[PDB]
């Protein structure tokens, strides 16, 4: 019949063109920025009272 | 203020059992007082511009 059983080609492989179940999109959030509320107290600044 | 004769009678004590006054009573008078104020915030420091 033409069909030997012993040549091991395994051929390449298969395609996954898709997967059975679909990935599900998180919602991005990021952390703390350039002012992320630190504490520095260079100044501690002075106000003179007005009256 | 005025106060009344049920409190002098019963800063004087010598009442009978279970009657509240079997000692003399002492009384202290307290005011309060709410007021409004204005506060300023600027350059990251606050005060009370007015005082």
């Amino acid at each position: 019949g033409a069909n030997p059983f012993r040549p091991p080609l395994a051929h390449q492989g298969l395609s996954k063109a898709h997967v059975v179940k679909t990935a599900v999109s998180v919602a991005n959030r990021s952390a703390g920025a350039e002012p992320f509320v630190t504490r520095n107290d260079p100044r501690a600044l002075a106000m003179e009272l007005a009256n | 203020v005025t106060m009344s004769p049920e409190s002098v009678v019963a800063a004087a004590g010598g009442g009978n059992n279970n009657s509240g006054y079997n000692e003399p009573q002492r009384f202290a008078l307290v005011v309060i007082a709410v007021n409004h104020n204005v506060i300023r915030i600027m350059n990251g420091s606050m005060g009370f511009p007015i005082l």
